[PDB]
């Protein structure tokens, strides 16, 4: 099916404790293949020519983060006392051809969208007046065609080569394994709580009808977790009273699955 | 592969 | 500034068999800033070699992290999760329950 590369980068200044740490972490739909960090199978193939050049980028990008971090400290008029995050996450999506669907370019700064690369990957949207004078910097210096250039072609190119590499893994969807448990909490009500285990990718749709109709607002659900073997987990629960049970369906949607499934309590 | 950022914000 | 506090799920690897060798989780996520504690405890009592994951964050920017370690559950051990961060008061606990 259709897939995605994405890095999710994270500086941090620590005022009194060093230079700002960087951490860059690549994924691929949901699995994580490398990790660039300053305080430090499919992938190794690659060479060393591939490791020196990532590695060269990292260093390189480390330092204009750090450059930044001073920067949007004055931007935002505040001390040099407290600690600041600035936040970047970029990467493309492709179809189950590996052709282009859309690119990504966005930074945060202290949880807050800061600036990002629209879809036509020639323009930006800014959140804020900060903002507007990166945006106005970034348009003088002509970054948005080198990002263009980045999201069209190498991020492509690449996706396409790692889930070539990695097929037996990045092509597989794994199915989830389901159950449905029953938990009294009075006389009068039980909770019944539908399971999903060891699914791939995260992405699932896990509900709850009563008499065919959907319990949005009375199902309990845990968001997706990771199981920590590259398999999520999910549960979904709803109050019922005793004796109506068989009123409940749980209703499960999962790549790995050629057809959803429908679970009731089986006693 | 990962992308470079050479201007800064 | 604006800060978001961590949610916690605390949780096993695979189903929950007692005197069978499984993986404990504490899944923090959902947070921000990035600084976060997070100890596994078994019987109040502090688990000595964790494990985590690299720090990563979602589509809203919000971190998330898991912290882990190998464990045989039983009928009477007691296992938890104890989290702090900036938006916490005192550290936050969470039971493991096989049924959560």
């Amino acid at each position: 099916g259709s897939h995605s590369m994405r890095y999710f980068d994270t500086a941090m200044s620590r005022p009194g404790r060093g230079e700002p740490r960087f951490i860059s972490v690549g994924y691929v739909d949901d699995t994580q293949f490398v990790r660039f960090d300053s305080d430090a199978p499919w992938i190794e193939q690659e060479g060393p020519e591939y490791w020196d050049r990532n590695t060269q980028i990292f260093k390189t990008n480390t330092q204009t983060d750090r450059e930044s971090l001073r920067n949007l400290r004055g931007y935002y008029n505040q001390s040099e006392a407290g600690s600041h995050t600035l936040q970047s996450m970029y990467g493309c999506d492709v179809g189950p051809d590996g052709r282009l669907l859309r690119g990504h370019n966005q930074y945060a700064y202290d949880g807050k969208d800061y600036i990002a690369l629209n879809e036509d990957l020639r323009s930006w949207t800014a959140a804020d007046t900060a903002a507007q004078i990166t945006q106005r910097k970034w348009e003088a210096a002509r970054v948005a065609e080198q990002d263009r250039a980045y999201l069209e072609g190498t991020c492509v190119e690449w996706l396409r080569r790692y889930l070539e590499n990695g097929k037996d893994t990045l092509e597989r969807a794994d199915p989830p394994k389901t159950h449905v448990t029953h938990h009294p909490i009075s006389d009068h009500e039980a909770t019944l709580r539908c399971w999903a285990l060891g699914f791939y990718p995260a992405e699932i749709t896990l509900t709850w009808q009563r008499d065919g109709e959907d319990q949005t607002q009375d199902t309990e659900l845990v968001e997706t977790r990771p199981a920590g073997d590259r398999t999520f987990q999910k549960w979904a629960a709803v109050v019922v009273p005793s004796g109506e049970e068989q009123r409940y369906t749980c209703h499960v949607q999962h790549e790995g699955l050629p057809k959803p499934l429908t679970l009731r309590w089986e006693p | 592969q990962i992308k470079v950022r050479v201007d800064m914000v | 500034m604006i800060q978001r506090t961590p949610k916690i799920q605390v949780y096993s690897r695979h189903p929950a068999e007692n005197g069978k060798s499984n993986f404990l989780n504490c899944y923090v996520s959902g947070f921000h800033p990035s600084d976060i504690e997070v100890d596994l405890l078994k019987n109040g009592e502090r688990i000595e070699k964790v494990e985590h994951s690299d720090l990563s964050f979602s589509k809203d920017w919000s971190f998330y992290l898991l912290y882990y370690t190998e464990f045989t559950p039983t009928e009477k051990d007691e296992y938890a999760c104890r989290v702090n961060h900036v938006t916490l008061s005192q550290p936050k606990i969470v039971k493991w329950d096989r049924d959560m």
